[PDB]
């Protein structure tokens, strides 16, 4: 599934993103573009053989169980991170930021959203 | 090692410190984690007059990241007109597509830049290319729900 910015932006609300520890939505949407471009089927492997799953690109070395890469810090298997519901991504993606050193641990939204108007992602849709 | 402290000035806006690596022999072409260039990262963070001096020192106009974006894909994306003309009017590819597919004209046309929108258009902008979705701008528009830009695509 490839979702539209206002229709993951939504959806990103419903999963309580818009009032997550300052983390204002437009940076969660931004960042999902940059990491999946908006894909929950998006899969990229690393050049250290680990995989990178979902609309965030979850790294299964640490955070997800995929047989073949044994942390599994979310609890989860990186084949769940790949639905067209995002609950999995989101959960598990509230527990990377939330360590302390918080959003600069997502590399897309580091290099193409930290400074910029994050507000954008969200602005023209009726939320 | 000037080739890492000139990309920190272009990101951040430093229009003297630009000038003063630049003269010493700095890498104008120098890429970081991202693969951004100097004038990646001064269209991405609207810094218009860094623009022009990486132009004039001859800054490659066309330069892709580890994800096949142009600095007019992130110029357009932002809402930077100023960047996106003098991009333009230094041969930037209107037409380019990244590794996804994306245009200048879907970014811009999904975050509902209209101004940027009609300036590509104006320039030759293909309404008909297709993201690896097989989505055009006028589908990202109706997707967004956004009447206004329809419109603008529509004709
Ligand atoms: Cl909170």
């Amino acid at each position: 599934k490839v979702f539209g910015r206002c229709e993951l932006a939504a959806a990103m609300k419903r999963h309580g993103l818009d009032n997550y520890r300052g983390y204002s939505l437009g940076n969660w949407v931004c960042a999902a573009k940059f990491e999946s471009n908006f894909n929950t089927q998006a899969t990229n492997r690393n050049t250290d053989g680990s995989t990178d799953y979902g609309i965030l690109q979850i790294n299964s070395r640490w955070w997800c169980n995929d047989g073949r890469t044994s942390r599994n810090l979310c609890n989860i298997p990186c084949s769940a991170l790949l639905s067209s519901d995002i609950t999995a991504s989101v959960n598990c993606a509230k527990k990377i930021v939330s360590d302390g050193n918080g959003m600069n641990a997502w590399v897309a939204w580091r290099n193409r959203c930290k400074g910029t108007d994050v507000q954008a992602w969200i602005r023209g849709c009726r939320l | 090692d000037l080739g890492k402290k000139l990309l920190e000035a272009a990101r951040a806006g430093q229009d003297d410190e630009v000038r003063i690596l630049m003269a010493n022999g700095a890498d104008v072409n120098a890429n970081d984690e991202y693969g951004s260039t100097p004038l990646h990262l001064a269209a991405l963070m609207g810094h218009l007059e860094i623009v022009e001096v990486l132009l004039k020192n001859g800054a490659d106009v066309n330069a892709e990241d580890t994800v096949g974006d142009t600095p007019l894909h992130l110029a357009a994306s932002l809402g930077h007109l100023e960047i996106v003309e003098v991009l333009l009017k230094n041969g930037a590819d209107v037409n380019a597509q990244d590794f996804v597919g994306a245009t200048p004209l879907h970014l811009a046309a999904n975050l509902g830049h209209l101004e940027i929108v009609e300036v590509l258009l104006k320039h030759g902008a293909d309404v008909n290319a297709q993201d690896k979705f097989g989505k055009t701008a006028f589908d990202i528009s109706i997707d967004n729900g956004n009447e206004d830009l329809a419109e603008i695509l529509q004709k």
